[PDB]
């Protein structure tokens, strides 16, 4: 598998990343880390 | 030195 | 573990990597810890003389302390070569599961979380020394997908 990344802006995505950060800040659901670790 | 730079060193340091 | 003071805005890069630490302060506290090193270490380059930030490192420290303590017989605690497999082997599986849902085309709230989780664990192994090639990648990768992803669902574009 490759994982290329393409160009991006990246005080943008920098403020993307924080604003997603928040959103999960604001959920109690952290269900997703236990479906990770139990994926096959 | 300073005491939290000391803690933060002695809590890292490998024994 | 006692709670930490209101963040100082100096300190908003790492926000969200101490709630990881929060998210796995029952599910794996060695990687709470971890995460909790990697903020006070970051903290400590960024501000460790203004008074709110040396109040809010001071308390980070005693929770780093609390946590070695209880964890004091834990080989990843006590070396942190083990300590940083155990980040990388769990910060690998929850990128790897964000990276198959995205190939099957299933995208949603749970695989969005992981790869940005996945992106701060591995800002968090840093704490140990310089990522390797496939750190390096996938946690470019990760931040792409992660927002690319909530961008369009929230536009009702297609992946």
């Amino acid at each position: 598998r490759s994982y290329g990344t393409p160009e991006l802006d990246e005080d943008d995505l920098e403020a993307e990343l924080d604003a997603l950060g928040d959103e999960l800040l604001a959920d109690e659901d952290s269900s997703y880390l236990d479906e990770a670790a139990s994926a096959p | 030195q300073d005491e939290l730079s000391q803690r933060l060193a002695r809590l890292r340091d490998q024994v | 573990l006692a709670p930490l003071p209101p963040l100082p805005a100096q300190f908003k890069s790492i926000q969200h990597h101490l709630r990881t630490a929060q998210e796995h302060d029952k599910r794996d506290p060695v990687v709470a810890y971890y995460c909790r090193l990697y903020a006070m270490q970051t903290g400590m380059k960024i501000d460790s003389k203004t008074p709110e930030c040396r109040k809010f490192l001071s308390k980070l420290m005693d929770q780093l302390e609390a946590l070695k303590k209880q964890l004091g017989d834990n080989e990843a605690i006590t070396q942190e070569i083990v300590g940083c497999a155990h980040l990388e082997n769990y910060a690998l599986k929850m990128f790897l599961y964000a990276d198959n849902e995205d190939r099957a085309g299933r995208f949603h709230k749970n695989m969005i979380k992981s790869f940005y989780t996945a992106s701060l664990l591995i800002d968090v192994i840093t704490v140990f020394g310089e990522l390797t090639d496939e750190n390096v990648k996938h946690r470019k990768y990760a931040r792409w997908k992660a927002t690319y992803i909530h961008n369009c669902l929230k536009n009702g574009e297609t992946p």
